[PDB]
């Protein structure tokens, strides 16, 4: 019961997009695909495209994850955002752009008392027009749990690897 | 309803447990935030901004907790025992809130019972995504494992990264990370990023990815045993003298090329395992170091000595103790943002008092004893 | 032919002028390589790899030297009066390449002028492009630049990268280096590295362009008279007070949100200009660092005293005293190879001998006596 998709599909997407909010997570870490990544975010920012980062508390496997391979990358800071700050952004954003990010998006938080996840404040992925989903399977995060974002209407499922995939896609755009 | 936070007396301690922005969210929640002077000057929080904030500056530790309902420092309070009854200065059947080290130690738990406190050991926080927010270990072993690299880089006499100059080349440092949690994997990341080429190991399977996953490479000893290392909240266990012999092996080809190793490893409630041992400090190159975080209890290498910078067999053994207040301005913000956190929900909106929650999981497992009366399981 | 290297007996000097790749090539152009005993320890060179590179070896520095047809030192060597005689201890005639700070250390040329020594100080190795491979104020500037950073780091209460976390955000430390030279320039890859906002200033233009493509963000003051300040070798000129106003004010803006302040600025026969006054070391936070590397040449900071870290005003004032040496076992590899540099052009084809090519400019600049006749125009 899951859209599925291919890298061409989600370049026709972002392009006609009028803001992105990347949503890296430990798979964009796992493929090292920081490099490709920021690649796709300087296509999109040279034909005008807004794009910022969100960075949950807890992405990856380690406190600051994610900064140290973005800034590795040489995303500039003034594009990078922490939870509390960004938010409030994903209502006026198309597109968010979840590679290898589960857990940090799951609306569970806030929808199962009995689940574990419950509690931690999430990334509002769902409040996008549509989402892009990077992961190689169905497999859950860290905290083994479904998440009930990965079947409904506005979202879409890219399997493979975040680097492969995230240069399939910067390959399809110009 | 009044909290107050002293100034820490244990020796070698920079940090506190308040900044200013936990000032001004506790004074918002109806609290009246006492603070000891002088208690963030290690930590560069100084009693002006605290006061800014909307705190009160109280003369002495005695002033600042005797009519308070609850307390917030960073390490245990001293006991009479240890020559400086700081447990007497708080206020009866009022709530600290503090790494305890509870399981250790026994005799600052009788003595916060004798006086009916309600004491909340921060480190036994449950490991769970909801109270990541809430849990000291990480905040504080993740700047470590910062400062590891630091201080390895500061003792070492090359420079981390490769350099390709008109007077020729120097190669990169070679760095070996034993142990692959909060504080070792942010410790791969900060030698990763000077340059260096960075090896690691461990014994829990989920591990080999993480180090990959910054850039490292993973030595690996039995993929048919690290299967089963993990536990409840991601620990790792004990693993005999059997694993102790066949670990060693391997890691001596790199061991030999490594400049500077950092040991993180550490066992829950147990001492260290000795990961290096003296006979292959010996075959390890002179000018290199070993920075051991572990070595308040036990040490990943026996030769290593609380406090010291021991040097044998060519080797700059480092052993410095609390290397997170080696952090302190940073560290402070963040052990005040977890006592936050946790101390939060708790709060009884329409009326400023706060009730602590049975059922709350996070409670629960943090409770030591209560109203004059051991309650921690385990104790 | 023969030559020599001792160990270094200056307090805290743990380089050599030595590695086992240097001396192989040395015994190619037809030299028997002796080392003093330890010599190497402190840069983790040990006795054993330079005899497998092919070198004897001496018990002592006298032993070393005895019959040494041309000897390699790091610093300068000490006069009688200093403690020991070791330009005693060099053989009559013998040529001498080294740091040897004769600009302002005339007591040890004239010693060496005595016993017909040719001595080469090294530090006034000329500005041409073709010596850069021969320079040892570039090369260990470089692990100087380096190095600050990490002291930096060392002394500050904070952490350098930006780390979002459950606790919440740390921000990213705020570095700004004054003086953009080369080790201006590490400072900056080296503190980028680890994650911080790199701000800098100087007073040469084509300084710029270099800056922001390591990653930081340039100051500037006076874009007019910043074109009149570069010499012909590079270096920088006197700004005076009106510039150093102009400039104090421009910085302030920064200086304040500045935790780690590396100062690295130098001019050729003057002192070092003051870029950081006491009046401007109170308006920064407290935690704060300043790193002050030409402490040695009265300081970019007059607060800074050599081989102190000096707190005043709630700011740690770090004045290390040659700091390249706290890389010891970089810079000598690096130290060695340049005087081979130096030497290798004017080593014979097959003859066994070292006919120093007075026309070449390279050895104009640099000998300071030979034969007991002061050369120099000083
Ligand atoms: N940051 C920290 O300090 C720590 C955090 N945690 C926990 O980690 C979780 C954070 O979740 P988050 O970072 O969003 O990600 P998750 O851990 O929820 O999972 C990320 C997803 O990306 C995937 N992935 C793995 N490898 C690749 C690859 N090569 N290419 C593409 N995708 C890949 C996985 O799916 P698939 O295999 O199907 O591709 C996985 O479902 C939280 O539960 C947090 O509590 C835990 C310990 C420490
Ligand atoms: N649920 C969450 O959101 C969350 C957040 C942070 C941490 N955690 C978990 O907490 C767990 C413990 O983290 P920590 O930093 O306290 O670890 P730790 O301090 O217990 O020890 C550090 C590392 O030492 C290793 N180790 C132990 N004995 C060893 C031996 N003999 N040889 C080699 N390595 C050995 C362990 O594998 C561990 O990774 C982790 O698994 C982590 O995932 C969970
Ligand atoms: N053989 C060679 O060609 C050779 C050797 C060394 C350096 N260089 C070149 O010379 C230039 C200078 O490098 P250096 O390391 O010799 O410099 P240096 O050690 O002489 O001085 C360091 C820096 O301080 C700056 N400075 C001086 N006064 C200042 C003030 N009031 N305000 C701000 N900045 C001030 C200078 O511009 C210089 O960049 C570089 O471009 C370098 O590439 C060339």
């Amino acid at each position: 019961s899951v859209k599925a998709g291919s890298a061409e599909d989600a370049a026709f997407i972002m392009k006609n997009a009028s803001k992105v909010i990347i949503v890296p997570g430990y798979g964009m870490a796992v493929a090292q695909a920081q490099h490709a990544l920021r690649e796709m975010a300087d296509v999109l920012k040279k034909e005008g495209v807004e794009v910022s980062y969100a960075i949950h508390p807890v992405a990856g496997r380690m406190p600051g994850h994610m900064n140290v391979l973005l800034a590795e990358a040489n995303v500039p800071y003034d594009e990078v955002f922490e939870l509390e700050e960004i938010n409030s952004s994903f209502q006026t954003a198309d597109v968010a752009f979840v590679i290898g990010a589960n857990d940090v998006t799951n609306p569970a938080a806030k929808t199962d008392p009995s689940s574990p996840i419950y509690g931690m404040p999430i990334l509002d992925v769902e409040k996008a027009g549509t989402v892009l989903f990077i992961k190689r399977s169905m497999a859950s995060g860290y905290a083994g749990v479904e998440n009930e974002l990965f079947f409904r209407n506005n979202t879409m499922m890219l399997f493979g690897d975040a680097k492969k995939m995230t240069e399939q896609i910067v390959q399809a755009m110009n | 309803m009044k909290i107050a936070i002293p100034k820490e007396r244990r020796p070698g301690e920079d940090r506190v447990a308040i900044s200013p922005e936990v000032v001004k969210k506790l004074v918002g929640l109806g609290f009246e935030v006492i603070v000891e002077q002088g208690a963030g000057v290690g930590a560069s929080i100084t009693d002006d901004a605290l006061t800014a904030a909307g705190a009160t500056i109280a003369s002495t530790a005695a002033q600042a907790l005797s009519q308070a309902d609850v307390v917030w420092k960073v390490q245990r309070p001293m006991t009479a025992e240890e020559g400086t009854d700081e447990v007497a200065l708080i206020k009866e059947g009022a709530v600290l809130m503090c790494h305890l080290g509870a399981l250790t130690n026994r005799p600052v738990v009788e003595a916060l019972t004798k006086r009916k406190i309600t004491a909340y050991a921060m480190e036994l926080m449950p490991r769970i995504s909801r109270a990541q927010s809430m849990d000291i270990l990480s905040s504080q072993s993740n700047l470590a494992g910062y400062r590891a690299v630091i201080d390895g880089a500061y003792e070492f006499a090359r420079a981390f990264p490769m350099m390709m100059t008109a007077a020729g080349t120097v190669p990169p440092a070679r760095v070996l990370v034993f142990g692959v949690g909060v504080a070792g994997l942010q410790a791969i990341a900060t030698a990763k990023r000077l340059g260096a080429v960075v090896m690691a190991t461990d014994v829990r399977a989920a591990t080999k990815e993480q180090v990959e996953s910054l850039g490292g490479k993973f030595i690996t000893v039995d993929d048919e045993a690290m299967k089963t290392a993990e536990t409840a909240g991601g620990y790792a266990k004990e693993m005999g003298e059997e694993f102790r012999k066949k670990q060693a092996e391997a890691v001596l080809k790199e061991l030999v090329k490594t400049d500077i190793a950092i040991t993180t490893a550490l066992i829950p409630g147990k001492p260290a395992p000795v990961l290096i041992t003296e006979e292959m400090v010996t075959k390890m190159k002179p000018g290199s170091v070993i920075i051991d975080l572990a070595v308040e209890a036990g040490g990943n290498c026996p030769l290593s000595e609380p406090g010291k910078i021991v040097v044998k067999h060519g080797v700059k053994i480092v052993g410095h103790t609390n290397v997170p207040s080696r952090v302190a301005a940073d560290a402070s913000p963040l052990f005040a943002k977890n006592l936050l956190n946790f101390l939060t929900p708790h709060v009884d909106k329409d009326t400023k008092t706060l009730v602590m929650k049975l059922e709350d999981e996070t409670v629960s497992g943090t409770c030591v004893t209560r109203d004059g009366a051991i309650v921690h399981p385990a104790l």
